[PDB]
Formats: structure tokens, C-alpha cells, sequence
């Protein structure tokens, strides 16, 4: 048996890669991670031997800790690739960016002497820079968790487009709830007022799943984050404090300056 | 429904159509008046009930923030 | 006249959208900055009226400030569109992470009154993540523009994933050369010692344009980049010089510690 | 014949999955000639180009800078 795992783009039909479609149209089975029904179906009529890996998400109001959750769904995809199975991992966006599932099963099908790769795909960050026209180049781009921001000592530079991801769940350390409290996102402004203003205009971002949806592009002061309504899908984007200012330092040792730059 | 959602999602010629005029292409492909306005209002919810996957339920959290 | 930006990705063929390739297809006229001519034939194959950008790089020893190379590749698209020509511009990547034409573009024909988007695609640091096995979530990513690195005041947390994108120009203040020099790149080696030990070991990474092709994974003591062999399209890996630590006073803040972590 | 192979290959996953099993005899069977085999086993893009037919394609691939607006 093999593996590879493939994104779906967030967008529904369209922003599959050509490849990663023929992989998802050839595989023995399929194991799925997809926003909705629409994209489910589309998947169905591509292959019809599809496990929906949503199943592992604790139900009914259980406590699952999602360590538990990702487990499962490594071993469900690599049961299938030790019975023999020619095994496509199928997940929305970009199956190795803030998505630990693909790397592990990865990581495990090598140990045990099969054949895995990944196959990258277009995640949220790419519909984020595209929806609102940045370029992560133009003063540099910083992405860390939410909830690693508050848990570690993580130092932003406010120079740059900085996105906190999983905004919604920021602060929620028994990984056991879908969605964090208001007063843990003030604990999270606070925080950030060490380098961003109150007053410092932020972006709730959610890139559409479906081709008739706008994505939303909620600006709002940092100050007013916790009154807001978030859902697993929001991303924090933290556009720049501060203007880049010259390396007065390095340009010394290069010898040149500010006004020698083309 | 999803018939048209797919065809419109890969297809850039009925994507140019639909942003020309998105009405007059959801009636030409047989959406119904309520469909045509859930899509007008941006009300996913109302859509995903048209369609009948009324009860599916979808997490899309794959990380976490705890290391390890 | 309209504008669509596309991106190819950095795999032949195989790497774009579904629906950024039907862009391609259905438009009048294409504007592309394409890898190699593999890539190049697959274009003009899909459709046949293709303006090359590439002619507005500096020929055959000429002194140009890419400023100008980027400024007539704007002006050759916007031209078609003012024209009336439904318009697509094809880059490799994505058309918006470390490429300015597009962004350009989109802002011009939208103050002139037409119609211009970008479609996201799969840019090279979306291969590296794939490629290396690394999710940038796992503790974070920075991505600077090296030269800015060197130009501008940035401070990388030395608990991410850094990438320095166009290592091959680093200190290279004139945008008039294709390549920078050993010296320049030691004087960026000393500045990235305030945070990275000279043996640090980085990757050079470079993501494959062909289908029978492995991608550059290059790993070197951080203290033999000024020896290395670079070219225009590699990136420096930096991983992270440090393990993350307890954030306590948050941690405080929130009512938990360490052992509470799920 | 050069391209139309590694065009195919980049899109078909049925193919690519092929070739992984066993390049040189997917390279073979699509008519490639011994040098070309040689030049993809060895990793030498530049040599590909050539035998495709160049004709000195110049490929510079920058599209942005960091000197700020």
C-alpha cells in the first residue's frame, strides 16, 4: 500500500490542483476532511470509497481531547495503507499547513517501510493574501497559533502582516472545546497591547467555501476582539504598528545608505 | 444545487456569466427564488438546509497549540 | 476589458487550479512568467495568445532597476485591458506572494474602472512545507525578503520557522545585478549571528519545475552560506535555534500551568 | 516528445504513479533517448533544456524587492 496525502483548496471544485485531482480520481479509498456537504459530494461523484475522517471530532457533546481525535484519524488512514490499499488523504487547503494529521500519518507509513509524500495545496493564508490584495513579501508576513502565542513566548515583529490562526479556540488549553471565552481573548489583547495600540485596526478573515460566498473581511479596533464572532475557520490578521525604518547598523557595513538604495 | 455550485466553482466561463449577472445565471441553471436569495443574503446556513445535508456537522480543526 | 492574475504553481502542468487553468483557457490574451520553456510550451498549448514577460528583464548586460522591469510589465498588462481584452496574467506561484506585478495590476485597473481579480495559487514555500515535512504552525513562521532583512530594522523569533526569500540578491541595493557577492553574504551571516549560532545548520531549498525532478534540499552550517552555490529562485531555511518556553505570565493570567496544558 | 512526456507526467497521477515504480522503463516506452534518460538520472536540468530545444530561453525569475515603495 502507499500514501499521499492532497489539499482541496478552500474553494469548492475549483481550487484542487490538476494532479491532486487525478490522485483523489485514482485512489483504492479515500480519507476526507471537508468543510461541507457540497464538497463532500463533489468528492463522492470523484470516488466513491470515501471515509469521512469528521467522524473522529468528538459527538454529542463529549469530551475528546483532540490529540485523541488526530490519532484516530492516523490510524484509520494508515489501516488502510498496511491492508494494501493505494490510500489518498484528501483534506481541505493545504494538507501540511496548520494540519498535524497529514505529517504524522507521513511520518508513519515511512517507519513502517511505505511509500508517502504530500501534495501541497492552496490554504487559507494563500486566500487571505489574494481577498485582501497583501503580499506577505511587502514589510514580511509572521503566523503562529493562537493559543502557542499564549501559552509560549512568541515575540511579533510589527513591521510585518502578522496572522494568529485559530483565533476562535485562542486560549482553550484542555483541547476538549470547540470554541474559547470572551475573557480569554481580552487576556489576548492585553498581551498584544505590549506592541499594538487598542485602537489598532485588525482583520477577521474567512476565506469562502463556495463560489457564490464573498469571504468575510471584518475590520474592527484590537480593543474590540472579544465582543466578536468567531468561528473555527477565523483568522486574526494583525496588519503592521509600524513603518519599516532603516538599518542604519547594516547599510554601515555595506557601505552605503538610504539614498543609494535603487 | 450543487450540481450548479460545482459546474460554477471549475468553469471560468459560467464564473464570468455569473459575476455579469449572477440572477439571471442561478434562474437559467433552476435555483428557486429562496435559493436565489439565501445566495443574495450570504446566508450559508439557509443553503446547506435547500440542499438536504440538513445534519452534518464539520470541524475544521487539524492543529493545536499545546506542542508535543 | 477585464484582469484575472493566476498562479501555475512550480510543478509543470500539474500545480495550477482547475479553475485558474479554465482562466487561462477562455482568456483573450495571457501575460506569463513561466519557469523554462517546458512550462512555456504547456502555456501556448492551452492557449495560444501569450505576451512573455520575461522581455522586460534586463537583455544581454544592460543596467535596469527592476523597479522599471516591474513598472512596463504593469503598463503591458493594464495596455490589453484598456484595450478591451479579457486579460489573464499567468505567474508561476502564487501570483501575489513575493510578486508585486499582479498586486500592481489589480490596483491600477480597479482606480481606471475595470473589473480585476487574483486567484490564489501554490507558491514555493507552500512546496517547502510538503517538501521538508514541516508545518509552519508547529511553532510558527516568519518570511522576510532578505535584502529587506539587511535594508531594514526586523527581529526574527529564533523559535519559528524563519525563511529568507531571495537569498540569491541579499544586500544587492541597486536592483540592477542577478546575483549579490561572498562578502555580502557574510556581513548577512554576522547580522543573523545575533540570533543563530555560525553552525546553525539551514537549508538551501529550491522546489522542482519538473515532473522527473527533486527539489534542492541543501543543509550547511548557517557559517558556509557566503561558499554556497545559490541561485535566483532559492530560499534560506532558517529552523528554530531555540525549543519554546512557558509563557507564565499569561499562563497566570489564565488560572493554568504547564501540567493543565491538554 | 520531451515535453508532451513531462506534461503528461506533471497531470497524470496514474502515469506519475508509474513512473515512480519504474522510471527508466516509463522513460523508454515514451520514446526518450538514452542522454535524456541519462540527464534526468543525473538531475541535469540545463542538459534537458537543450535537448528540448532552448534556443537559450533566458529565465529570470524575480518579482519583487526589498527596498521598500
Amino acid at each position: 500500500g502507499s500514501l499521499v496525502c492532497v489539499g482541496t483548496g478552500l474553494q469548492l471544485a475549483g481550487q484542487i490542483s490538476v494532479l491532486s485531482r487525478s490522485y483523489i480520481e485514482h485512489a483504492d479509498i479515500v480519507f476526507s476532511l471537508l468543510p461541507d456537504g457540497f464538497s463532500q459530494r463533489w468528492l463522492t461523484k470523484l470516488n466513491p470509497n470515501v471515509i469521512n475522517l469528521q467522524q473522529f471530532y468528538a459527538q454529542n457533546g463529549e469530551v475528546k481531547n483532540r490529540r485523541d481525535t488526530y490519532e484516530q484519524m492516523v490510524n484509520a488512514i494508515l489501516d488502510a495503507v498496511r491492508a494494501g490499499k493505494k490510500t489518498v488523504c484528501a483534506l481541505f487547503g493545504h494538507p501540511g499547513v496548520f494540519a498535524c494529521v497529514s505529517h504524522m500519518a507521513i511520518t508513519r507509513a515511512k517507519a513502517e517501510g511505505f511509500s508517502a509524500k504530500m501534495e501541497p495545496g492552496i490554504s487559507a493564508e494563500a486566500c487571505l493574501w489574494a481577498d485582501l490584495g497583501i503580499d506577505p513579501g511587502n514589510s514580511g508576513h509572521q503566523s503562529f497559533e493562537a493559543s502557542q502565542f499564549m501559552f509560549f513566548n512568541h515575540v511579533p515583529d510589527p513591521t510585518t502582516h502578522l496572522l494568529l490562526w485559530q483565533i476562535a479556540i485562542a486560549g482553550e488549553h484542555t483541547l476538549t472545546q470547540f470554541h474559547t471565552s470572551s475573557d480569554r481573548l481580552q487576556i489576548l489583547v492585553e498581551q498584544l497591547n505590549q506592541w499594538y495600540p487598542l485602537d489598532h485596526e485588525v482583520v477577521i478573515y474567512e476565506a469562502a467555501n463556495l463560489p457564490i460566498q464573498a469571504p468575510r473581511i471584518e475590520r474592527l479596533p484590537l480593543a474590540n476582539l472579544p465582543q466578536a464572532h468567531l468561528m473555527p475557520i477565523s483568522t486574526l490578521l494583525i496588519p503592521p504598528a509600524k513603518k519599516l525604518e532603516y538599518n542604519y547598523a547594516i547599510l554601515a557595513k555595506l557601505g552605503i545608505g538610504p539614498e543609494d538604495l535603487g | 444545487l450543487s450540481d450548479f455550485f460545482t459546474q460554477l466553482g471549475q468553469d471560468a466561463q459560467l464564473m464570468e456569466d455569473y459575476k455579469q449577472n449572477p440572477e439571471a445565471v442561478m434562474r437559467a441553471h433552476g435555483l428557486t427564488d429562496e435559493q436565489i436569495n439565501a445566495v443574495m443574503t450570504g446566508d450559508m446556513e439557509k443553503l446547506k438546509t435547500l440542499s438536504g445535508d440538513s445534519s452534518y456537522q464539520s470541524y475544521l480543526v487539524i492543529s493545536h497549540g499545546n506542542g508535543d
